DNA sequence: TTTTTTT
């Protein structure tokens, strides 16, 4: 039926939600289900044409009070179910995009829709703007892990080369260890260049 | 439920953080020019912890704002609502909620509302069997520890009352079962957030 | 002695309570987890205990058979203490151990090796059915009617003769209901062929397992057993004994997608050139034979299986016939999730006992030389591969593949027969040996996944195209025979082609591809 | 003992809690009295819901599960006492009083962990009530037991009786009875066994293989013997699925005895079945509402046409053959004359058509439509096998495929492909309605036949008998002969393509589009 | 004690000869298995000479042995044409 | 295969390992050879094959191709 | 989203450890931060600076546990062992739990986390051997776990009371207990007319 | 059970048997016959989202839902025997949510009690499994196969919490 | 042992 396509889209949304919950690190999100979404939209257009025909039949007056009322109610319920399924899937994908923007953009374009990519860019701009102004003193993009360790030994996961610090330039030559405060090396760890001393 | 925003306390904490950062910068300039950086490291760690706590609280508040954007627009539209939206939120929080709701409405409208019939095009309408507006679950269970009366005197609090074995307690009721129970002071309990909200506004119990 | 045995049990309990793998006691935690899973047994690593507590290992090696029951009693006591609140008995807990030491050859095992722990490896010839060993009993003395309990440990006791409340010669008689039993399984383990001396058959030894150790393995599986070599005298040379190995533990040498794992199958389905990529990856060394590769892919996919309400069922497998095809069949045997590759020798027949066609279920079944073989003649094969069934009947629901060089061709969904640069490249690869691309396992898993996930049906457009093409072919043949069996074969091929894309319904493009492939028939 | 008395009182309380159980015991007693007067006597066996015993006392139900020997015997004694009180027991025979038949107890439904399979059976299940389901195998031939060796000392005037008990028969362990008739009475007069007064209950112990589908690959299904007594004996036969509510019982020394030096053998385990339930996995069930609907259907102007159209509705173009199949399903009337002449109650139909004409598909649909049917393929069917079957076993006779379902119809694919000698053996079934080998097996079964033209394509110029491989005598033996073959017409081809597309478009209720299954 | 090692230049000549032998088998078969047998027979000739490295003459005699096998198969049918076509191919040297 | 208990005896082709095996009268033995040539296993023969087969069980005739003179596989001849 | 899905319902063990660090603890200084009447200063905005600035060598003082551990990383600080964190006190709590299976011993809500952190760092400061304290802590944890199992067997939709239960135990039990009680309450509400 | 909850949407999309109380021409699409009018007493399984509304409204309600086999007394008896042994997932992945919806549409105290007892037993088993942590098992695999998707999500959350706690305890 | 007959 018309709601079966929306049910399939919601099933894909639940599958992606379970996958993202299973993997702590953010995987490249599944490609947007444009085919199922377009099928649901075509079904919605067909239901709208059917509702227009039912309204024309009501203008004709034949069983307009009861039969046409029930038919229009059923068609409207189908449209509402399809819209709810599409909204749920889009909201889940957009929440995944917001989580990704908080994870990386604060410090897989083919998978996203073009509107979704524009929305993710707008979300990154909003995050940068929220940090840019009031409450700029604390890096809102900074890690939410509590500062358990003031100092921690750090060495390069990758040979990125010279790196900036509060008052120093540190070479990231391969397998080069350091002893520095965790706060200064938090950004470098977010870059992935240095891991666990 | 989102707690009302304490503007005075938040602003005082922010001003203290700014002054502490300025003093730390001045000490850094003096050191670059006794000489013990251990107190400076202590102040830096304290500022980092305070900023982390403030950012976590603000992020949770923004999460609640986005979760109940529809209900917050409804409350702002509803003059009968006891709390003004600006009263509940900060100024930046109100601007963020308004702009985010507008952007989401524009996206959803251009996506589906153009094809949707105008009678069903309303995004926040309650006409659907499940209301599209999303509000905090008042009845949701939440752990709590009875803080006791904010005043030192137990007798001074009318809610505080002697219970069996000489234990002060606060009577509470769960509307669904219409059951009444007494919560001993300094004790932990699990209760619906709606009944707990009275004692929470009274500050008699702090959520775990 | 008995005080020393109680001290041994207490020392085992003390070591369990006070041994911590990393400041956390694994023995206490593992016992609690086993209790939570209701596992009335405990597994202990000899490495962890004997890494620095050598005295316990020394006593155990001195008297393993008698020592083990004391350890099990200590395990029961520790479990009762940890799990049962005091002031508010448990079934016996089996002790599992792993020697974690050098193995000894089964032939190298000797009479001195008996009565001592042994680590080894081999292939189990068979596993005997479980046999309940009476862990406890209540023996009623007949002449005086009073009972006396008996408990037995399955290591290395008989009913007492005296009545003891002595009115009878052997008056004691078991109470079966009061008696408590534990299942025990016998195992026969052949030595590994490398352990066997050259020119000699592997030696086999009788072994026993009980409680959780039973059914831990299956017959024919190579495994490494940890068990004490022992001796017993069967009721059936002089002073000769029947060797056996009581097992302390077993480690098998033989030994559903995650969030990242399922996404790979999703991408493989997302590829639009997936069918051609599978055809190309099949027989990559072979140049040309595109129709053969496409037919192999379509056979691996198989036609959609369905059952009508009246009881009529559509055939769920495609059938392919060929007339370097042996290399293609060798590749098909690996690529198929279930396959049996043979020249028809099986002396077992292809359709029969259980034949290769019956043993293969779904996937594809390949015969290296179908026409050459004449045993299990085509009369039975016709029914088997046409109705997927064979006064004996056997299921034959598996895709048919026949390599070679009528009625069988009529049953077959398709038929077929059988570059210097390709020869040069193959010679270069073979010389380097002597002096799109997708993994075979990944492709097999993807084929099984597509078969399990989607069984495409014909869309209305595909059905109309198939009907028009069939009518046109019938008219052309009448002008010049094609049958509805071949039409059903073409429909199955279209469904198989759509199965790769996992489309809800087949398409007119699939119908065109199926008709083009059938043109080669 | 005292706990057994408490269990008897508690089971009597359970019978009081569920008046239907006491009413059923009294109904068996009253039916036995009425049937003894009329002549057919119901056995003194009672089956109750396990959930019903749980409702009376969850403790009692779980206690019966944990210690069936301790609880079920006292519960059956309470049921027997209730039955003895309720029964009029008029004019009881001396042999009946000696029999003193116990009222058996069985638990039905809601078995849970007590529900079991032979592979999943455990030593903990021993000495505990359980329900085991599996394919029956190696069922023992019925052998009479002995409740008591009733005797009578000569000239004493008193009938001394010696009871005998078996550990498999009694859930509780017991010291073995001598099972030997006394040579002399306790009084000292010579003792003679009293046949008739001695009670003999039929005893059968049938192994139950685990279901082959349930059997793990690379492993043989486990089998556990289930004890059967009285009506439970011969309740099922090997190769037939059955579920038995029976207490697994540890038994034997299991190597504990001194004689077993190796001690490798485990304690013998034999389930003692309280009841045996044959399971289809069939036969249609008729109710009053469906009977009124059937009366209305017969009142319909074309009842036979309605039934035929209902038969094989998806099949296209075989509606006349389906009407003939409905006539064959009725079979006609069977009559046995006072002269002994036999009129068959079965009708044989034959239809010839090219491969993929779906005539064999209609025959398979008829095999499905019949509650019982015999399936064979002419290339794989032997008429000697259809008339009779031989097993090496002395050799044991086996019923032929036509002899099997001797009342039911037999559908045969490729009947023309079946040999003419096979057709002669089938003609013995078709006309004589009986087969003679020197063993004789009745073969009155209807023979619906799916066949193909000898050329493989029917020819109008060729006679229908010429196209059919069957002889003219065989065609006469068949009640009806049809020629339904594949053909190519434009409109009919569009219709058949739409029918196949409609079969594909049919959606199972549980599986949506794009989801595999399972007027 | 000796393990023959195929010579690279002789093996290049033998690979060209194997392509020519497959073409000649099509003309009047020859297989990559036969070329591998040529490599093995070159190892055998090196063994006959007890040389750890296979000689170019060893590879040539091995190609000759494989060509003799091909000629022996369908001898009367194809042997004369095979000999005429393989007078140069049978021995690289 | 024989009773020991049950025990197995190694085959002749298996007994000839790494040393050149011998074959003659080139058809079950031909199946062991040919299954060995395609399989690389007779159980692996692990041995070279040397054939001494009379042609068609009679004196050699020039007209018969070797495939006719001794039944075998074309892949076996190539191998 | 801003809040991780696991963090939506319960605090992480690291967050509970952060709270325990926010708690204070006594320690023995080894630096005369107090200056004689005859210098860098903490000037902490969230905690007292006077105690740190007045610390003198081997003069017992209390400070927030995080700062106490930070100083203990240096040799200057030696944390003072909690009195309840003594072998006799642990034995008393174990005996109390044994005599009162229903009533948990009055351990601090952060008893488990504090004992684990002290074993990680303050093991040297313990006059009693650390192994005995670890064994006593494990025994108390096992007793409390058995009591928690009994309480879960005796769950009720209306409410529950856990007086002396550890804060870490409460955090671990929050998801399962909350979900089960919410499901039971939903079932009861659906049953209600 | 949110409006955007995909699990709730699927549970609502599940069909349940029903018997028509009205004859409505033009509703043959539900009947799956293009032009056949609906008839009274007609029995047809309908999606829960539509079937529940039809049962609620109609005065005589437009349709009356027939009792599903998942709500059958035989399944109830199997649950009363052994809540854990039953395959609630095989019966329905959203079996508990469907039972709650059926209780809301028709208040059944005994059904709620049986469902609560089954949920409690299965939750005890799931808690044991989640407490069992690595230092896939066949027993846990079969238990999960019996467990519905919602119960499996709850078990995954609890087991992940326990595993994270154990890892943080055993690692610095 | 000797038919009987299935492999």
């Amino acid at each position: 039926m018309y709601g079966d396509l929306g049910n399939k889209l919601v099933l894909e949304a639940k599958r992606t939600k379970q996958l993202y919950a299973r993997s702590n690190q953010d995987v490249n999100l599944p490609m947007y289900h444009e085919d199922i979404i377009r099928n649901i939209l075509k079904e919605v257009s067909n239901l709208r044409k059917n509702t227009e025909y039912l309204k024309e039949q009501q203008q004709l007056g034949m069983l307009d009070d009861k039969v046409a009322k029930c038919q229009y109610f059923v068609t409207l319920l189908c449209m509402e179910r399809n819209k709810r399924c599409l909204l749920a899937y889009q909201r889940l994908r957009t929440d995944i995009l917001d989580s990704m923007a908080w994870n990386n953009n604060g410090l897989d374009t083919n998978n996203l829709s073009h509107q979704e990519q524009e929305y993710l860019k707008e979300y990154c701009d909003l995050i940068t703007d929220l940090k840019s102004g009031d409450l700029v003193d604390i890096d809102l993009s900074g890690s939410l892990v509590p500062p358990s360790d003031v100092f921690i030994d750090v060495r390069v996961l990758k040979d990125a080369g010279e790196i900036q610090t509060e008052y120093g330039v540190f070479n990231l030559i391969k397998d080069s260890q350091f002893f520095v405060r965790q706060s200064d090396v938090e950004r470098l760890i977010q870059q992935g260049y240095l891991q666990k001393i | 439920e989102l707690l009302p925003y304490p503007h005075q306390l938040m602003k005082r904490l922010l001003n203290r953080i700014s002054m502490q950062s300025q003093l730390i910068e001045n000490i850094s300039m003096g050191f670059l020019d006794n000489e013990s950086k251990l107190p400076l490291l202590c102040m830096e760690t304290e500022l980092e912890r305070l900023k982390f706590v403030i950012r976590s609280y603000i992020r949770c508040r923004l999460s609640k704002i986005d979760k109940f954007s529809l209900y917050l627009r409804q409350l702002n539209e509803d003059e009968n609502s006891l709390i003004s939206l600006t009263d509940l939120l900060s100024k930046d929080e109100i601007k963020y909620h308004d702009t985010h709701s507008l952007i989401w409405l524009k996206l959803v409208n251009d996506s589906i509302l153009k094809y949707m019939p105008e009678e069903l095009q309303a995004i926040n309408d309650t006409e659907g069997s499940v209301n599209m507006i999303d509000e905090p679950d008042w009845n949701k269970f939440v752990f709590i520890h009875v803080n006791g009366p904010p005043d030192g005197k137990w007798n001074e609090d009318p809610l505080l009352q002697e219970n069996e074995f000489g234990k002060p307690c606060y009577t509470v009721t769960i509307p669904d079962l219409k059951e009444e129970v007494e919560l001993t002071i300094g004790s932990i309990y699990v209760m619906r957030y709606e009944v707990i909200r009275d004692l929470l506004r009274d500050d008699k119990v702090a959520l775990i | 002695n008995d005080d020393d045995n109680t001290e041994i049990i207490k020392s085992f309990k003390n070591f369990i309570l006070e041994f911590r793998l990393d400041s956390q006691f694994i023995y206490r935690d593992q016992l609690r987890n086993n209790i939570l899973v209701k596992n009335y047994s405990l597994t202990v690593n000899m490495e962890h205990l004997i890494g620095y507590n050598e005295d316990i290992y020394k006593k155990l090696s001195d008297e393993p058979s008698d020592i083990i029951p004391l350890f099990e009693t200590a395990i029961t006591q520790v479990a009762k203490r940890i799990s049962i609140l005091s002031r508010a008995s448990l079934p016996t807990f089996q002790l599992i151990l792993n020697s974690n030491a050098n193995q000894i050859p089964l032939r190298d095992l000797d009479s001195e090796h008996v009565s001592k722990i042994v680590r080894l490896s081999g292939i189990i010839i068979s596993t005997s059915v479980l046999s309940s060993r009476a862990t406890y009993l209540s023996i009623m003395c007949r002449n005086c009617r009073h009972t006396t309990s008996i408990t037995i440990n399955n290591f290395n006791v008989s009913l007492p003769r005296s009545c003891l409340s002595n009115c009878g010669p052997d008056p004691y008689i078991i109470i079966h209901e009061s008696s408590k039993f534990i299942d025990q399984q016998f195992l026969k383990l052949q030595e590994i062929p490398e352990l066997v001396p050259v020119g000699e058959m592997p030696r086999n030894l009788t072994m026993t397992c009980d409680r959780y150790l039973t059914n831990k393995v299956i017959p024919g599986t190579r495994v490494t057993i940890v068990g004490i070599y022992s001796i017993y005298n069967s009721k059936n040379g002089v002073a000769i004994r029947t060797p056996y190995i009581k097992i302390l533990g077993i480690q098998s040498d033989v030994e559903m997608f995650t969030e990242e794992e399922e996404e790979e199958f999703l991408q493989l389905s997302r590829n639009p050139k997936l069918y051609e990529i599978l055809t190309n990856s099949i027989a990559p060394s072979i140049f040309g034979n595109e129709d053969i590769k496409k037919a192999i892919v379509c056979l691996l996919m198989g036609g959609s299986k369905k059952i009508l309400p009246d009881g009529m069922r559509l055939r769920g497998d495609i059938n392919v016939l060929l007339l370097a095809k042996s290399q293609l069949l060798k590749f098909v045997e690996k690529v198929s999730p279930i396959a049996v590759y043979t020249s028809g020798k099986g002396a077992a027949g292809l359709t029969a006992e259980g034949g290769a066609m019956v043993l293969a279920d779904g996937g594809v079944v390949c015969i290296d030389e179908f026409d050459k073989m004449r045993d299990e003649d085509r009369v039975a094969i016709h029914e088997a591969m046409e109705q997927q069934t064979i006064t004996t009947v056997l299921n034959s629901r598996t895709s048919v593949l026949a390599a070679a060089n009528t009625t069988i061709l009529s049953r077959f969904d398709m038929i077929f027969i059988v570059n210097e640069e390709r020869d040069i490249s193959i010679a270069n690869h073979v010389i380097n040996i002597h002096t799109s691309e997708i993994s075979i396992e990944k492709m097999k898993r993807y084929i099984t996944y597509c078969r399990l996930k989607c069984a495409p049906r014909l869309s209305p457009q595909a059905a109309e195209k198939l009907s028009s093409n069939f009518v046109t072919i019938r008219k052309q043949l009448l002008i010049n025979p094609i049958t509805i069996r071949q039409l059903e074969a073409i429909i199955r091929i279209t469904e198989s082609l759509a199965k790769l894309e996992l489309s809800p319904i087949a398409q007119e493009r699939h119908v065109d591809e199926a008709i083009r492939l059938f043109q080669a028939s | 003992d005292a706990v057994f008395g408490d269990r008897v009182r508690r089971f009597q309380e359970f019978l009081d809690t569920f008046t239907s159980y006491r009413d059923s015991v009294r109904s068996i007693q009253v039916y036995n009295s009425n049937n003894a007067a009329n002549y057919n006597i119901l056995p003194h066996r009672i089956i109750i819901s396990l959930d019903d015993l749980r409702e009376f006392d969850r403790s009692f139900w779980s206690g019966i599960l944990v210690e069936p020997a301790y609880f079920i015997p006292p519960a059956e004694k309470a049921l027997t006492d209730l039955a003895d009180s309720m029964d009029d027991v008029p004019h009881p025979n001396a042999s009946a009083v000696s029999s003193r038949h116990p009222w058996k107890l069985s638990f039905k439904g809601s078995f849970g962990a007590h529900a079991l399979s032979p592979r999943t059976l455990t030593a903990q299940h021993l000495n505990k009530l359980v329900s085991v389901e599996g394919i029956v195998t190696k069922t023992s031939l019925v052998r009479p037991k002995l409740i008591r060796s009733v005797h009578y000392a000569a000239k004493t005037g008193r009938f001394h009786y010696r009871d005998y008990t078996d550990a498999t028969t009694t859930l509780t362990t017991r010291i073995p009875t001598p099972a030997i008739y006394p040579t002399e009475d306790t009084e000292g007069n010579k003792l003679t066994t009293e046949y008739g007064y001695s009670t003999f209950i039929d005893h059968q112990r049938i192994t139950v293989q685990e279901m082959p589908e349930m059997a793990p690959a690379g492993q043989l299904p486990r089998s556990i013997d289930v004890i059967l007594d009285d009506d439970l004996v011969d309740k099922t036969k090997p190769g037939d699925r059955v579920n038995v509510v029976g207490v697994f019982k540890s038994l034997g020394a299991g190597g504990m005895n001194q004689s077993n030096s190796n001690t490798l053998i485990g304690f013998k385990t034999l389930i003692l079945g309280n009841t045996v339930y044959p399971l289809h996995a069939a036969r249609q069930m008729l109710t009053d509402f469906d009977i009124r609907n059937i009366n209305k259907l017969s009142k319909k102007k074309d009842i036979f046409d309605i039934l035929s159209q209902s038969l094989a509705p998806s099949i296209y173009g075989h509606d006349h053959i389906k009407k003939a199949i409905l006539l064959m399903l009725m079979g006609g009337v069977e009559k046995n004359l006072e002269n002994g002449s036999h009129l068959r109650g079965d009708i044989n139909i034959l239809m010839v058509g090219d491969p993929s004409t779906a005539k064999s598909q209609l025959l398979r649909f008829v095999l499905n439509t019949a509650s019982l049917a015999i399936a064979t393929t002419g290339r794989g069917s032997s008429g000697v096998g259809l008339t009779a079957a031989v097993t090496t076993d002395e050799r044991r006779l086996e019923a032929g495929a036509m002899v099997l379902a001797d009342r039911g119809v037999v559908c045969i694919d490729e009947f023309d492909k079946m040999t003419d000698v096979d057709r002669v053996a089938i003609h013995e079934v078709m006309e004589q309605q009986t087969v003679t080998i020197h063993t004789t097996l009745n073969a009155r079964c209807s023979v619906i036949a799916a066949a193909n033209p000898v050329f493989g394509q029917y020819d109008v110029n060729r006679d229908p008998h010429q196209n059919i491989a069957l002889p003219d005598s065989l065609l006469s033996r068949f009640d009806l002969l049809f020629v339904v073959t594949d053909d190519i017409n434009e409109i009919r081809d569009r219709s058949i393509s739409e029918h196949v597309l409609r079969t594909h478009r049919y959606l199972p209720p549980g599986y949506l589009e794009g989801e595999p299954v399972r007027p | 004690k000796i393990y023959p090692k195929l010579h690279q230049m002789d093996m290049d000549k033998v690979s060209r000869v194997y392509a020519d032998l497959r073409r000649e088998s099509i003309s009047t078969p020859i297989t990559v298995r036969h070329l591998e047998s040529i490599l093995r027979i070159a190892e055998s000739f090196a063994k006959m000479r007890l040389s750890e490295f296979v000689s170019s003459y060893d590879l040539d005699r091995a190609i000759k042995v494989v060509v003799d096998s091909f000629v022996d198969a369908q001898k009367v049918s194809v042997r004369r044409q095979l000999r005429r076509s393989f007078a140069i191919y049978t021995l690289g040297h | 295969v024989r009773k020991d208990e049950w025990t197995l005896e190694g085959g002749a082709l298996v007994l000839a390992d790494k040393g050149v095996c011998l074959i003659d009268e080139f058809d079950q033995d031909r199946t062991s050879i040919h299954e060995a040539m395609e399989q690389q296993s007779i159980l692996q023969a692990r041995c070279s094959i040397i054939a001494a087969a009379n042609p068609n069980g009679g004196r050699y005739n020039s007209t018969l191709p070797l495939a006719q003179n001794v039944s075998l596989t074309e892949p076996i001849l190539s191998r | 989203m801003s809040l991780p899905a696991h963090l939506q319902q319960t605090f992480s063990p690291e967050e509970i450890q952060f709270i325990v660090e926010n708690e204070p603890i006594k320690i023995f200084p080894r630096i005369t931060t107090r200056q004689k009447i005859r210098h860098t200063r903490w000037q902490l905005i969230t905690t007292d600076d006077k105690a740190l600035n007045n610390m003198v060598a081997m003069r017992s003082t209390e400070v927030v546990l995080w700062i106490a551990l930070l100083l203990k990383q240096q040799s200057k600080c030696s944390i003072v062992a909690p009195q309840w964190l003594t072998t006799k006190e642990l034995d008393r709590k174990i005996q109390y739990e044994k005599t009162h299976p229903d009533r948990f011993s009055e351990l601090p809500w952060n008893w488990l986390v504090l004992a684990r952190i002290l074993f990680n760092k303050a093991k040297d400061d313990f006059h009693d051997p650390i192994h005995e304290l670890r064994g006593k802590i494990q025994d108390l944890r096992e007793i409390r776990q058995i009591k928690v199992l009994k309480g879960l067997k005796y769950l009720n939709e209306s409410h529950l009371q856990l007086d002396n239960l550890s804060l870490l135990e409460i955090n671990e039990l929050r998801p399962f207990i909350t979900e089960i009680m919410d499901k039971l309450r939903e079932i009861h509400t659906a049953s209600l007319t | 059970m949110g409006y955007y909850d995909i699990d709730d949407v699927l549970a609502d999309g599940t069909e349940f048997p029903c018997k028509f109380q009205y004859d409505i021409p033009g509703l043959g699409y539900l009947e799956n016959n293009p032009g056949r009018p609906i008839t009274k007493n007609t029995k047809l399984s309908l999606p829960l989202w539509l079937a529940r509304i039809l049962a609620i409204v109609g005065p005589v309600p437009f349709v009356e839902l027939l009792p599903p086999d998942m709500f059958s007394t035989k399944v109830m008896n199997a649950i009363k025997t052994d809540p854990v042994a039953l395959d609630l997932h095989s019966i329905n992945s959203h079996f508990f949510s469907l039972a709650i919806k059926w209780i809301m549409l028709f208040s059944e105290k005994e059904l709620a009690n049986v469902v609560s007892e089954l949920l409690l037993q299965r939750a005890q088993e799931l808690n044991h499994h989640a407490s069992s942590l690595s230092i896939t098992n066949i027993a846990t695999s079969t238990f999960l196969l019996k467990l519905e998707e919602m119960e499996k999500e709850i078990y995954k959350k609890s087991h992940e919490s326990y595993k994270d706690t154990k890892r943080w305890m055993f690692k610095k």
